[PDB]
């Protein structure tokens, strides 16, 4: 059993709850995965889609751009001398692509409050697993602070844009449970 | 940046927030670059409110006047419809009709107890379809108050966290709530309450009976309850039927030398305390005494 | 070794440090053991002057007026099977004692942070202390709610009061303190 | 949301999946309603078939034998002023039933252990369960000693044992989420 | 107090816990007021061996011995057949057939690093039928004494959490493993070990590669390791085909003037410690480094 | 390394441990290099116990003999004066005179309550000045124990985390203590006792007086306590003078139509429960109720 | 305030107290400071005695030699983007002479128990607050495993080799409080 793994699964269960919520709450909205264009906000930030991958798939290592944002966060998940370079700059990515996200989800979820009605808001227990997760990928955790605006947004714009993420980021929940099973195993 | 319209955008005018009456012209543009792929003149840019269509424009400009739209939200949805494919949902926009927001007719602050937290009550009034932010401030004799803002949209009360320690008994601290909506703000008369108003004792917590240690038919009551207590009302009423309970009891813990009835039957017991006379709240009943 | 004892011996050590602090502070204010007369706020409320004494030197129990106050509250610091009903009225008073005081103490702080400019203060250590043995003595321990003013208290009356609550509190600290190293031995 | 309507609604699952459980391991072992008798352990220690009923229900309280184990312990599930003594005894004789169950079930755990085989072995989260809502219950919670035999008991025996507690145990698990409902509403 | 039992009892002769090859008389008596409610002569006392039948009695004393019992538990339950109801379990026996347990052929005590907690390894043998209890106890020169116990059935190793401190490098320290079960006892053979043999040096955590702080073949490597090492090694070995590594290297933390290839092109890089080189064990490669 | 003893090194033959009564030869020996930096017939290598002269030698080698030390431990610190330069300590050594452990005559086991954790006590006899270890070791029918070291030189008891729940009523568990010094070993005889004997009932928690619910002399006491007692025993001596406690009491949580003083005088009362009347131990009176 | 600077002030004083103990207890060890030779363990291991400058003293830097044991390990004592290379090396040499200390006085503090008598053993407090210290300057802090031996050694050497550790753990504690103070100002 490994507790990051455990972490990872819970955050593929949690989107997977939150996905199907916002397709009841947004009827008209349109948030099947056939109508909803992919769109990866960390499409050029961050190397996960290169980095994370079985350590048999990897071997030219051209393609590692010149070790891309090769910070190697140290952290609780994995051990120091434990594994491969190659796991190391997985795990600070990983960690990475969590901060840009929940970043993100709290800045919709501030505007989503301001609603007369609560037609949807972001699940509570699906921000606090993104937390617990890089509290143990990397020790040196930021935590967002509590975001709000002075004005009230349009709301079509943040449904839209909301949908537009649950389902990229239930991929990118996916690829991190897959690299949490290998280095269990 | 995820961009949530990439074919066309559309505009409201005024805004989002309009008053209750008001009309809005929304217009659905579409950008020169976008728009359907084959030329053709059987394409067209629906405008839907519920999925319902509202207008039809071949040409990229759509313009519609919507009028007597009831209070709440109409999503109206501007898709495009091209020759054989499906139509593909362009932008949107939401608008929520609202009204300028009730001023709050009474406000009531009620702390519990010698050692309490101030809290209070408003009456809100009919709801507005718009966010409702409220804030409850509280002035002393000199001009410092406390602020507190109840952010979320329904508010049964607001509490403030710090008691209230008045100087002397008879002081004058004043309260007002104020309501405050993108259309309007209201906000509710000054209210001036003395610290014996706004206290309000607690039921004594405690209750023994005791026979005067005797099986005479006078009975002793011995309660406790907060300490600065000037006046008292105890429950003599047969449990049976309720009877009359004695207006007032002498400013004793333990009651002596009670009226009680010679029987042994159950009685229900029932004991109230007041922390002024003059001006003064009537504690709550304390927990029925069986027999 | 006894917890009760140890946290009662730093109640008497905390309010002699306030006591010289208080003194050196009121230079002018009377604040000698000399010119400040005793006055005890517990007078009647309590009965730990007369439930709180050896088992040795009570036995009569007449003076014991109908069991005064006998609430005998259950806590952490002594066993519900382990003492005499002497001790355990004693227990209760205490509780009480530190109740009264703390609720005064913090009306008195909160009344000086106003002074514009800070000649005297509360211990917020002291306060501290007192909590922490109420808390062991009673498990059902009522924390005040922080204490304000909307208006400015003459500060003399606040000094003058403050001393005369000191001195008595210090007699009434080596009282528990007694009693904690009876409970001990 | 009632905290100990919680743990209630969390010990009848647990009890659930363990008795799923419990049939399928033991095939030969008759652990099927029709056949297993109804024992109940507590049948004359404590009054909650009694004293837990709807305040509506209970009303001649001469059924009530004489305050039968009246301790009425206080605790954190309810508020000391809060509720009515008859809602006061059943917290009380419901704390006594968690009680009784735990120390039987422990018993049979340590024995179960021994086993050369691991065919069933009481749930670890069940009995979590059951002290978590103790510990709301009174405040005076006793944990079980962990509880070992220095020589090898008869399997068969333990097991028709386990299966008989666990139906009976069952239906009582209903019994605390009635009124912990009713105490919420 | 609940009773598993109530209508019969069943008694095993000599005892559930039996040696492979022994027969068990499994005998179901049962209590007189209990029974049959109508007597017939139809209805049995049948004796099922998983739900197989064995024996049948139309009187309560039911007598068995069953024989050639192989390794396992066999569940023995014996119902009550009446005439029209449905069989009633009465009572059952659940018999483990054991054997002796096997004595541990080899022990080895291994401590990783200088800071590390002793672990001792045994080899279990055939597994008896029966719950396994492993004592471990590790006496140093005169008889003073560490014991752990394993009640897990199997158990991969047993660790002494106390670190090990050695009064001198040449101590004496012995490890014995004792297995019981009920049948009977095994112990291992008591093994001597030096401290020298207990630890086994970490793999150095550290690695730099510097070609001479210059463009030149010769290059130096600056690793670190657990402080008490007294002798080293490297691989010098070309990446594309490994070649030969050197025994030894002098006691530097940092190589200098260590023969490496002109070319520029990527070299893997192991490296190991000795404690000590009497009687000190390898420490593991170090992670090969790219170039 | 920091080293203590650099100038010189000093041996004790046979060790520092020694049986009383034995002599140790402490030699104190200088390295050739380290010594007096002038040499002269005046510069000494004396031996000081507790800083008391014992010998003296020009000659780096110096041989001692101390004979009949006493129990405890005795420092010979072996300094060296020069010719003008004050006393450098050069090395010493700590002798602690022991002797063999005495085995425990008397081991006793006893459980608080049917819920409770074994506690061993046993009478450790003279104390050998030696570091002392008690192994406390509890075996049941089969062979199974417990194993368990109380490393403090000084143990009041050691007590078994694990509850002993017994598989009948009726079982033999015997327990063993072992001591262990660097001079010899001595375990004391095993003891077999069965369960209702290390059982001990806990003393009623709750009691109740009532005049069976009127003013007559006779009274009930209502108390409680551990659920499995077969028997009881209360004390109805009055309370002036103690005179007779009834030997039995029916198994009855609630004591009824027990004979009391017709008086109303405060009268002292106190319970004890039997766990087994044939073999289980007295519980201790409950807290004396005051009338 | 610097609660590092407080957890190192804390440290001087608990050696001033220890070492205060240790010459009352081994009357006739020499334990003055005149008799006991300066031995200090991390003459080469560490580079705190270059390293820990005031930034005015060093200049030159061709006496820090090749960047020395540079392990720059990052902690909650200082911030990642605060300070200086020449205080980050510092805070992490300061965390290895901690870490060798405490594993040597361990081993001493083992050995000393075993004595038949308890003449002096390493004060629980001094070390408690060794290992504090060391998990704010470190975040991989590791925690030296319980040592014991299967032996009795000769008490004479170690009480010589405690007494010379204490005095040069004396020195390396106030240097240490330099350092802080020079961090919080
Ligand atoms: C809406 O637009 C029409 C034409 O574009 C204009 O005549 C009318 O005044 C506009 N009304 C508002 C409220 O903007
Ligand atoms: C307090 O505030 C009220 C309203 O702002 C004002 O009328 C009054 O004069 C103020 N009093 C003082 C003393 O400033
Ligand atoms: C409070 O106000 C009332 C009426 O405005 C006045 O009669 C009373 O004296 C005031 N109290 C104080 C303390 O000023
Ligand atoms: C089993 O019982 C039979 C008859 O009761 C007897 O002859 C035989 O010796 C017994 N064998 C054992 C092993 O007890
Ligand atoms: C240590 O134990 C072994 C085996 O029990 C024994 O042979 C040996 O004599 C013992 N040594 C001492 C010094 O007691
Ligand atoms: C350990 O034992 C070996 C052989 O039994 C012996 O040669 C060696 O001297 C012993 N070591 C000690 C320290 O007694
Ligand atoms: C002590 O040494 C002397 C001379 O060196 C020798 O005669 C004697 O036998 C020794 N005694 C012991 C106990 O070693
Ligand atoms: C249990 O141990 C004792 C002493 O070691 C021995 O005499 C006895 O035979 C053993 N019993 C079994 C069943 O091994
Ligand atoms: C325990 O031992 C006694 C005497 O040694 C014996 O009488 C008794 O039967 C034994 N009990 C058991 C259960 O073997």
């Amino acid at each position: 059993m490994f507790p990051c793994l455990h972490h990872s699964q819970n955050l593929l269960r949690a989107v997977s709850n939150m996905l199907q919520k916002a397709r009841q709450t947004l009827e008209f909205y349109p948030c099947t995965s056939e109508e909803i264009d992919h769109e990866d906000i960390t499409k050029d930030k961050t190397s996960t889609v290169e980095a994370c991958l079985p350590l048999e798939l990897t071997k030219n290592e051209s393609c590692l751009n010149s070790r891309e944002t090769s910070f190697i966060t140290n952290g609780s998940c994995l051990a120091s001398r434990k594994t491969s370079f190659m796991m190391a700059l997985c795990l600070s990515s990983i960690y990475e692509d969590l901060k840009m996200y929940q970043v993100e989800f709290k800045t919709m979820n501030a505007k989503l409050l301001m609603d007369p009605k609560r037609q949807i808001f972001l699940d509570q227990n699906m921000l606090a697993v993104i937390d617990e997760l890089m509290q143990a990928l990397n020790f040196n955790s930021e935590t967002v602070p509590q975001k709000s605006s002075l004005e009230e947004p349009d709301f079509y714009k943040t449904k839209i844009k909301l949908c537009i993420l649950l389902h990229a980021f239930r991929i990118r929940a996916v690829t991190i449970d897959r690299v949490m099973s290998y280095l269990n195993a | 940046k995820i961009d949530a319209c990439k074919r066309g955008d559309v505009t409201v005018k005024p805004s989002h927030v309009i008053l209750l009456g008001s009309t809005v012209n929304i217009t659905c543009s579409l950008k020169p670059r976008q728009g359907c792929f084959h030329y053709s003149r059987r394409n067209k840019l629906i405008l839907y409110k519920f999925d319902r269509r509202i207008n039809f424009h071949h040409g990229h400009s759509l313009n519609s006047q919507v009028t007597g739209l009831p209070l709440g939200t109409t999503l109206f949805v501007c898709k495009l419809a091209c020759i054989n494919s499906d139509e593909i949902q362009i932008c949107g926009a939401e608008i929520f009709v609202g009204v300028a927001p009730e001023q709050p007719q009474n406000l009531s602050c009620i702390q519990k107890g010698e050692q309490g937290t101030v809290a209070c009550t408003w009456e809100r009034g009919r709801d507005t379809h718009l966010y409702t932010e409220y804030t409850l401030q509280l002035s002393g004799p000199k001009n410092l108050t406390w602020q507190k803002q109840c952010k979320d949209i329904y508010c049964d009360y607001l509490d403030f966290g710090i008691n209230l320690t008045p100087e002397s008994p008879e002081s004058n601290f004043t309260a007002k709530v104020t309501a405050v909506n993108s259309l309007g703000s209201s906000s509710s008369l000054p209210s001036t309450f003395t610290f014996l108003d706004i206290v309000r004792p607690l039921p004594p917590w405690d209750i023994r009976i005791k026979f005067q240690k005797a099986s005479v038919s006078r009975c002793t009551l011995y309660w406790r309850d907060e300490g600065l207590v000037l006046l008292n009302r105890l429950r003599y009423r047969p449990s049976n039927s309720r009877l009359w309970n004695m207006v007032n009891v002498t400013k004793a813990k333990g009651r002596h030398d009670l009226l009680d009835l010679k029987p042994f039957t159950e009685y229900e017991f029932q004991i109230s305390s007041k922390l002024h006379l003059y001006k003064g709240s009537w504690s709550d009943w304390s927990e029925s005494l069986r027999a």
